[PDB]
């Protein structure tokens, strides 16, 4: 024969000692507050007030401003009779080349 | 159903002169 | 034997390292082996078994014949230099000589072949005493002679100690065979860094010896001799798996612990002098290392082995054992990588 | 009594509990003192006063 | 306190950010000295930011 | 500590408390030879300690309250289940047997710790010395394996070899009808199952075994049922012994105080009981230790080292 | 960065101080109180990133990236709180310690200002994930998937070590703010391209790469289901932040260094997607899954074009909710069945609907859906690499079709069809499954409403 | 490396001119940490010799806490002098050898030319 061993312990149903089991804990009073727990911490706390932060976040990575900016700045080379955009990112008065 | 913990087969492996 | 005895041979074991330590004076030098191996003979042969006897007799022939290396290396700088100094050695042959004898008193390999059989002849706390206390005395006088140590031969000396050492430990299922091959490799990685940085040299022989201290004393502390033996652990001492557990986490250089500290800083040390070949390849072969490290904690602490019955008259008495410096040694040996730039105390 | 046995950890060993904390409270106020000897002796050499 | 371990967490927080505080005051050698924010300081005041 | 090193350095020698008394003697017999009030009258004479016979909760009765412990957490076997079925299936014979070698390897070195710590003798009823005699007696009938006989001899090799022969070892010639009469009028409803051929190996392995080797390393004294009933006998027969043979006679400091480091460190006495040598009979799997080791932390006066658990009554714990 | 540090932290004493009944309750609510305190990362501007100190900054990358590492521990309390709940008290604790230390250690892995100190605590991380599974997986060959993870990762980790003391030698530091402009262009050469291969094969194993993800159906497999949730969720998305680290140093070498690792990948995410349309074990479909997802992310970083980051973080964080959902799906009926085998149990639809609807949410979003950012992730990586060469899109669009075909397979191998018979240990779904369902999903979909935060630092 | 430097006056921990420099705080982080190694000793030490960890030997714990910050203090006085010792010598050197470290013409990116390498 083979060596003293414990037998496989069946597989416990929450749902028989509490028909009222949230599944977070056998004792009853311990489940229902780890269940408003889980609940307020994490949906009455970090989904709405989360998605409230989210929603109201102040120019993420500023990308009203530039386009409030652009609308500043096409308004002065409209009038001004200047192109658009340069195809030249920096002034070419300011760059030296290798000589060939 | 519940965690494997080493048996016999696997643990007289470890116990000869050499691996 | 009797404790007033054993006390005054251990510190003659400890004025023998000391005397290699302070002199400036190659006799000396030589003088403080011969103390030191003269006095560490009895405590290899502490409990007068054959084991002990014949380890004790390898262990005599392979220090007696690196003494005489050693005394020849000097004489032959008596001749070319005409004085006695510890410094730098004024030939390559008695370089060479120098290197070897030290190589021989270490265990570096080749002449690694008295390490994995001694420590298995004697007991867990002279095998504690052999590989750290004795290591400490000839990486001294290779800390003194490192302008004259030949590069070709320190590194191929450190690369054939880190892939025997690594090998080694493989096929072992006796821990003081495991911590042997472990000491060999970790000797590769000590004298690699020496002709780079000695500092780095000095911070692995330091790391080292608080990691072996720290095994040797939980070994002790469980009285497990063998990997199936420290596998009945968890049902005597659950916290000494976890510390086992540490510890051999620590010595195969995982972060963020303290063992990783020693062989990083030997590659940034290393990196700096444009070998990058070589710190690599003996960084993978420290994965071997690592792997019989993982070995033993998975017999230990990761799962659980079957224990037998008279293991349950073992729950009813508490350890009386003197685990003397076990928690500081588990705390340093684990815990000491956020103080990495400690080092510079040993410049 | 519990114990058939009485075990040498069953009373505090006083005169090491004495040991330990006048140890301690030493170490502590020497720190302190070497401490402010350290900040004086720094502030004094470098003249910040 | 009957309830004095649900406030390891959230003082650890507050302890944290203050950390931070204290870490922006040893990062301010460039406080009013940006080519971009340089200006005069305002009447009362003595540091743009903290 | 109390005992160690820097006592045997600051004076407390063992052989300056050793008197001609100091002796250690081991009373042995059949299953009802009578000799457990023998015993006791010796130690009544003599004025020795009287240790009872190793039984299952022997190192319950040294540890913690002193109280047996349930079985599950202390032998985890049953001598009358031996008693009821000795060719059972679960292997109580040999677990049975080597916890009672453990058992009677602890009240050794207890015996040897009261012995070398007061320099008074000790009677001891079956010593380790004699366990093997009922082992034998369990494989001539059929009861343990062949497997079971060397996983002993291994565990008495490595642990039998760090101590001294007894003294004295008193033996008590009684044939197998009178055992088998007295056990009929003992009343023990599980003991009257033993059979006759197990009485007779254990006699068989009494004469022929143990007092042959026993008569080198120490001096045997052998009476029968009834001349065994007048202690006197028997403690002028001790008195007058001329103890000239075992090695106690080199035994100086040195050597008394490494055996005094041994027997009052018990995990070390304690060590070689489990081997790693995976027997059925023995082995234990992780689950079920596990489970009992996790029991044996909830009882009381169990979780924490003796001086440090709260629930029954330890003060000063904060500045231990 | 240290005021998400020392609460971390702080979760271990309110871990191990707690009363026994506690140590799930208190451990969850602190946590989500740490997640609803990871927000304030987003305070991102268009040209800076969120710099803290000389050891912590967090940039429009790493901020998802922690969000959802944040995030991710409450939950795999929730996930990992039934199955150890006949543990030993000191095991739990030791249990969510090891969690509590992950967390710690990814939270200062996606902020490190520093490369080697980015080194120390991606290979720590190691550890925890390494004691979990080998210590809490159920079946035998958990050990043998530690040694896999393990020696994979050190395997192509430790070249990375000695490359990244090299960049400290070479160019004098290796902080990432001061490599943007300290970097210089590497040439063509054998010394770099075994630079570039040191630089990038950690990473490539911890994606998983195809051919070098052997540890994934092993580990995540053989790990419990808060090990799967994070190897799932996180650690396989530390390889895609440390690339779009370092592929910073590494131009142009990288422009024909990456052309046979992007085939490893378009090949791979062909490959491993229809071993999922042969995977009897459902848990081991989900990981070949990961893998195939991954390629994606592995072939928009070494494209390097913007619109290929965009996708690849956009991808990372979905997969990494999608994926998490997975396996706690595959747990829910694991805790139910106790087999992982997908054509034991069927017909669960008959027997639990709304958690049928769970599966259904998440295998819609698995096959990328519209307009969930597992589909912003996927077409914005199809866009760059339609731009990078324009016949990728066949290996690219048979893979939408392969996608499409295990995610329902999934969907109608469980769910639906004639339930088993013997099968009637089937409860009903608790609470707290249903609870973990939905906080993975519907972070999930409100992210669709506002994705630009999970798009990188060059949206 | 530095082993020239510390001859001259050996076997000095802290020599005089470790005392120019200032000392760490008290409230050193560092120093902290080591305090936390010596409260991670006293548990590990209560927890080896199966007492109650936290409640079991207050002096003892208070002990270990003492002589690591106490040992630790002295290690990070050491070891500021040291790397302030590397910093002297290196801006020594520096000093007394102008020809081995010239002034490098700083150019700025207008005449700098760099090979542009296009992704696409
Ligand atoms: C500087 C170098 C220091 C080198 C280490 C020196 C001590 C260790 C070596 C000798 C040894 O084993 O001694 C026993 C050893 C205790 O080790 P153990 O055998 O594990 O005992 C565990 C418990 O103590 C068991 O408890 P117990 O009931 O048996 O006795 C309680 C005991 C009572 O103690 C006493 O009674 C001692 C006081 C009287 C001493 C004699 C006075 C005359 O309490 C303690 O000793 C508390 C532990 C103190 C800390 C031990 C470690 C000290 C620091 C080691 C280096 C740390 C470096 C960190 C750096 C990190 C960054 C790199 O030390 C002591 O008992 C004395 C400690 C004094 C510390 C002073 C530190 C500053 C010195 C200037
Ligand atoms: C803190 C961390 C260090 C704690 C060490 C001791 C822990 C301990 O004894 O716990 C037991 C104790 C509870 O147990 P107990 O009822 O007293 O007695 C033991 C039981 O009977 C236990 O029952 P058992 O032993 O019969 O059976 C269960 C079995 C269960 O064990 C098993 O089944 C075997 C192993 C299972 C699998 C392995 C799991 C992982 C374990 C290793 C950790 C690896 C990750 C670490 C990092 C990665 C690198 C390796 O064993 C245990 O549970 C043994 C007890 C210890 C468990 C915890 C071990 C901690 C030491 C290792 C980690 C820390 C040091 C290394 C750190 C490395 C770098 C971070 O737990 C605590 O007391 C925890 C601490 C709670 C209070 C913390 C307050 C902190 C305040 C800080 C500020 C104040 C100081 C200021 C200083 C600065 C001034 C300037
Ligand atoms: C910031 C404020 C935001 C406010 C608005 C929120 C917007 C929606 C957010 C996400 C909503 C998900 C929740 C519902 C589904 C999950 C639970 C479930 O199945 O419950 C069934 C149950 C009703 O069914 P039952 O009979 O009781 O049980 C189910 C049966 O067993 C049998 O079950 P069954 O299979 O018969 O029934 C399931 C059925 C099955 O139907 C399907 O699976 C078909 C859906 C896919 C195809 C059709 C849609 C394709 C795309 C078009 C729509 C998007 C674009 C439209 C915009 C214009 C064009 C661009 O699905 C539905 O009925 C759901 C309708 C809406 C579907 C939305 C798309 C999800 C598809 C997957 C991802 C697609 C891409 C991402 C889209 C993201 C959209 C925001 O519903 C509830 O109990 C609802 C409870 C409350 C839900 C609150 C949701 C938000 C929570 C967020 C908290 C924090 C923020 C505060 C806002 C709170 C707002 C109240
Ligand atoms: C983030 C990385 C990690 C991932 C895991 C995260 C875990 C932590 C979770 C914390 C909470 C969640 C954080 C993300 C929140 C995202 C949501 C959010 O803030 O959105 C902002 C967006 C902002 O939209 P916006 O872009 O227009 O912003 C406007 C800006 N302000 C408000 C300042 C002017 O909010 C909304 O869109 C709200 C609109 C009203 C409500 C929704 C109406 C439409 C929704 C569908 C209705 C039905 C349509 C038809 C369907 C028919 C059936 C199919
Ligand atoms: C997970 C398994 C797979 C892992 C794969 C890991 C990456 C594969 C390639 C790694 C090569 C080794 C590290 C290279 C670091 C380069 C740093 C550097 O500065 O390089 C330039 C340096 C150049 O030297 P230098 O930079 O000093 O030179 C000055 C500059 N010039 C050239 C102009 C003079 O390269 C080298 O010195 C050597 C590089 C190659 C090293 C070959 C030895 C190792 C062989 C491969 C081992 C791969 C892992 C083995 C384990 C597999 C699993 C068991
Ligand atoms: C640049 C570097 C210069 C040098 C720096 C300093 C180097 C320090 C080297 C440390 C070497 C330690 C050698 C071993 C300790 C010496 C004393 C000894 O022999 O202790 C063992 C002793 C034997 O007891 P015994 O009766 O034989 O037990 C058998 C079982 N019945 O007792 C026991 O067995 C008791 C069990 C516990 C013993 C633990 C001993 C730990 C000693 C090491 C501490 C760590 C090292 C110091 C700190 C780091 C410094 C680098
Ligand atoms: C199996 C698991 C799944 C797979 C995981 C990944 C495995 C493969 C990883 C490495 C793949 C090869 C490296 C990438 C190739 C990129 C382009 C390249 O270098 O081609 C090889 C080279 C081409 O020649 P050329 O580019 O001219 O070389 C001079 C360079 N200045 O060719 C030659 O010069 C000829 C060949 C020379 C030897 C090359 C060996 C070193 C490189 C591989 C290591
Ligand atoms: C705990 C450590 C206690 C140390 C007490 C003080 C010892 C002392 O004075 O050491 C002097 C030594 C520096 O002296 P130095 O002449 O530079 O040594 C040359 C080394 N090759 O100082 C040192 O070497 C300091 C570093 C010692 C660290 C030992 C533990 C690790
Ligand atoms: N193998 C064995 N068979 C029977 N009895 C045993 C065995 N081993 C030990 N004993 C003990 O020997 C006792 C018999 O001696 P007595 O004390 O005279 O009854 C029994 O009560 C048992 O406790």
């Amino acid at each position: 024969l083979r060596w003293q061993e414990d037998p496989e312990p069946e597989d416990e149903n929450l749902y028989e000692k509490n028909p009222d089991s949230h599944g977070y804990d056998k004792d009853p009073a311990v489940d229902v507050w780890n269940m408003r727990v889980v609940f307020f911490f994490g949906f009455s706390i970090v989904l709405v007030l989360g998605s409230t932060f989210v929603a109201y976040l102040p120019d993420y990575r500023m990308q009203e401003w530039a386009r409030r900016e652009a609308e500043r700045l096409v308004k002065y080379r409209e009038a001004h009779g200047l192109p658009l955009m340069e195809s030249n990112c920096f002034d070419p008065s300011k760059i030296q080349l290798p000589e060939d | 159903a519940r965690q494997w913990q080493p048996d016999v087969e696997w643990a007289e492996q470890y116990g000869g002169a050499v691996m | 034997m009797n404790p007033i005895i054993l006390i005054i041979i251990l510190m003659t074991v400890m004025l023998g390292t000391i005397i290699v330590m302070i002199s400036t004076h190659w006799l000396l030098i030589w003088i403080g082996f011969e103390m030191n191996m003269l006095a560490i003979i009895p405590i290899m042969m502490k409990k007068h078994n054959p084991r002990a006897t014949e380890a004790s007799t390898k262990y005599f022939l392979t220090q007696s014949t690196a003494s005489m290396l050693l005394m020849m290396a000097i004489i032959i700088n008596l001749m070319f230099s005409g004085q006695w100094t510890v410094m730098k050695l004024f030939n390559p042959m008695a370089s060479m000589l120098m290197t070897m004898a030290l190589a021989m008193k270490l265990g570096m390999a080749p002449f690694h072949f008295w390490v994995p059989e001694v420590t298995q002849g004697i007991p867990l706390s002279s095998g504690l005493i052999l590989l750290t206390w004795q290591k400490l005395a000839p990486m001294s006088v290779l800390y003194q002679i490192l302008p004259s140590i030949n590069l070709d031969l320190i590194l191929t000396l450190s690369i054939l100690s880190i892939t025997i050492g690594g090998w080694g430990g493989l096929n072992q299922t006796q821990l003081r065979k495991i911590m042997a091959y472990s000491s060999i490799a970790h000797m590769g990685w000590m004298t690699a860094v020496l002709l780079y940085n000695p500092t780095m040299t000095l911070l692995n022989l330091i790391i080292y010896i608080i990691m072996t201290s720290t095994m040797f004393t939980l070994f002790m502390a469980n009285s497990t001799t063998t990997t199936l033996s420290l596998s009945h652990t968890w049902n005597k001492a659950p916290i000494m798996t976890i510390l086992v557990l540490i510890t051999l986490l620590s010595m195969g250089g995982l972060p963020p612990l303290s063992g990783f500290m020693p062989k990083w800083m030997i590659i940034q040390e290393m990196t700096k002098n444009d070998s990058i070949i070589l710190p690599t390849l003996m960084a993978i072969t420290a994965l071997l290392n690592l792997y019989f490290y993982m070995r033993l904690t998975y017999s230990t602490a990761l799962t659980m082995f079957p224990s037998t019955n008279n293991m349950k008259m073992k729950w009813q008495f508490p350890t009386t054992k003197r685990m003397t410096l076990l928690p500081t040694m588990t705390v340093l040996s684990t815990m000491l990588l956020p103080l990495t730039p400690i080092l510079s105390i040993l410049e | 009594k519990f114990y058939i046995q009485e075990p040498p950890h069953g009373s505090p060993n006083w005169l090491k509990v004495g040991l330990t904390l006048g140890t301690s409270a030493f170490l502590w106020i020497y720190l302190i003192k070497q401490h402010n000897e350290d900040v004086l002796e720094y502030k004094r050499r470098n003249g910040l006063e | 306190r009957d309830h004095w371990i649900h406030v390891l967490v959230p003082v650890g927080f507050v302890f944290g950010y203050y950390l931070d505080r204290k870490n922006d005051e040893k990062l301010a050698a460039f406080r009013n000295k940006s080519l971009l924010y340089k200006r005069e300081l305002k009447p009362q005041e003595e540091v743009t930011w903290k | 500590l109390q005992y160690g090193p820097l006592a045997y350095i600051l004076g407390e020698k063992t052989t300056k408390k050793m008197t001609e008394n100091s002796k250690l003697i081991t009373v042995d017999g059949n299953i009802c030879s009578g000799k457990s009030k023998l015993a006791k009258e010796v130690a009544e004479k003599l004025g020795l300690k009287h240790f009872p016979e190793a039984g299952i909760h022997y190192a319950d009765s040294t540890t913690g309250d002193g109280k047996p412990l349930p079985v599950r957490f202390s032998g985890n076997c049953s001598l009358e289940k031996f008693y009821d079925d000795p060719k059972s299936n679960d292997g109580n014979s040999y677990r049975l047997q080597a916890w009672l070698y453990a058992s009677r390897l602890l009240q050794y070195a207890d015996a040897l710790e009261h012995l070398l710590s007061t320099g008074q003798g000790v009677v001891l009823e079956r010593s380790i010395y004699s366990d093997f005699v009922f082992l034998e007696a369990m494989y001539r009938q059929g009861f343990i394996r062949k497997q079971c006989v060397d996983h002993y001899n291994q565990v008495k090799k490595v642990t039998v070899c760090e101590y001294l022969p007894p003294h004295v070892v008193i033996y008590v010639d009684v044939p197998v009808s009178e055992v088998q009469s007295r056990i009929q009028k003992k009343g023990n409803p599980h003991e009257m199952k033993i059979t006759s051929a197990y009485l007779q190996d254990i006699e068989n392995v009494y004469k022929g075994t143990f007092l042959p080797e026993m008569s080198e390393k120490c001096e045997v004294l052998q009476y029968s049922a009834w001349e065994a009933e007048d202690a006197e006998k028997v403690v002028e027969d001790i008195q007058y012994l001329k103890y000239d043979k075992g090695p106690w006679l080199d035994q100086d400091d040195r050597k008394l105080h490494n055996l005094r480091m041994l027997v009052q460190d018990k995990l070390e006495v304690l060590n070689y009981t489990s081997i790693p040598v995976f027997l059925p009979e023995v082995t234990i799997g992780a689950h079920q230790s596990d489970r009992v080791f996790q029991e044996f932390t909830e009882l009381p006066g169990r979780k924490y080292r003796a001086g440090y658990n709260e629930d029954v009554g330890d003060k000063w714990i904060w500045l231990k | 960065m240290l005021k998400y540090i020392i609460p971390t932290m702080m979760l271990m004493p309110l871990t191990w101080l707690s009363k026994n009944s506690m140590i799930w309750i208190n451990t969850t609510l602190h946590s989500l109180l740490i997640s609803l305190t990871s927000l304030l990362l987003l305070n991102q501007f268009g040209d800076n990133s969120l710099n803290f100190s000389l050891t912590f900054f967090s940039d429009s990358l790493s901020t998802p990236l922690l969000i959802l590492t944040m995030w991710l521990l409450p939950l795999m309390l929730m996930a990992s709180q039934h199955h150890l709940s006949k543990e030993n008290l000191a095991r739990k604790k030791l249990f969510i310690s090891m969690l509590i230390l992950l967390q710690l250690f990814l939270i200062m892995t996606f902020t490190a200002t520093e490369l080697i100190f980015f080194y120390i605590m991606f290979e720590a991380t190691l550890v925890p994930t390494l004691i979990i599974i080998t210590r809490w997986g159920n079946q035998t060959e958990r050990l043998n998937a530690g040694l896999y993870f393990l020696f994979y990762t050190l395997a192509g980790s430790l070249p990375l070590l000695v490359a990244l003391i090299y960049i400290q030698n070479t160019m004098g530091s290796l902080n990432f703010l001061i490599l943007q402009y300290w970097v210089q262009p590497m040439p063509n050469s054998w010394s770099n391209t075994f630079m570039w291969l040191a630089c990038m094969m950690a990473f490539m194993v911890k994606m998983p790469l195809y051919g070098l993800h052997l540890w994934l159906p092993k580990a995540h497999v053989e790990a419990p289901i808060a090990g799967s949730m994070v190897l799932a969720a996180i650690l396989l998305k530390l390889g895609g932040y440390g690339m779009m680290r370092i592929t910073l140093l590494l131009n142009p070498i990288t422009d024909f260094m990456a052309y046979p690792f992007i085939m490893l990948s378009l090949w791979g995410m062909i490959m491993t997607s229809s071993i999922c349309l042969r995977q009897t074990d459902l848990k081991s479909l989900i990981a070949y899954s990961s893998v195939s997802h991954m390629a994606l992310v592995i072939v928009a970083i070494l494209i390097q074009t913007p619109w290929s980051y965009m996708g690849a973080t956009a991808l990372m964080i979905a997969h990494g909710l999608t994926s998490s959902m997975l396996f706690c799906l595959a747990n829910s009926n694991y805790e139910r069945v106790h087999s992982r085998t997908m054509i034991l149990a069927r017909g669960l639809q008959t027997l639990l609907p709304l958690m049928a609807a769970w599966w259904l949410l998440a295998s819609l979003t698995n096959l990328a859906l519209p307009p969930s950012i597992n589909l912003i992730g996927e077409l914005f990586v199809v866009m760059s690499t339609f731009s990078w060469s324009n016949i990728t899109i066949i290996l690219m669009g048979l893979n939408m079709v392969i996608t499409a075909l295990y995610s329902l397979y999934m969907l109608i191998t469980t769910q639906r069809g004639k339930h088993t018979h013997h099968i009637n240990n089937i409860l009903p779904s608790f609470t707290r499954e249903n609870a973990l369902m939905s906080l993975h999903m519907l972070p999930l979909l409100l992210l669709s409403l506002n994705p630009k935060i999970i798009l990188g630092p060059l949206y | 490396m530095m082993t020239g430097r510390q001859a001259r006056a050996p076997l000095q921990f802290l020599p005089d001119e470790a005392r120019s420099l200032p000392p760490p705080k008290l409230t050193d982080p560092r120093l902290a940490y080591i305090g936390f190694l010596g409260y991670c000793s006293g548990l590990i030490d209560n927890a080896i010799r199966r007492r109650p960890v936290l409640s079991a030997g207050l002096h003892r714990q208070f002990l270990y806490i003492t002589s690591f910050v106490f040992v630790g203090y002295y290690l990070l006085k050491r070891q500021d002098y040291m790397y302030a010792v590397r910093d002297h010598d290196m801006f020594s050197y520096i000093k007394s050898h102008p020809e081995d470290f010239p002034e490098k013409d700083k150019k700025t990116y207008r005449e700098v030319f760099e090979e542009f390498h296009p992704v696409r």
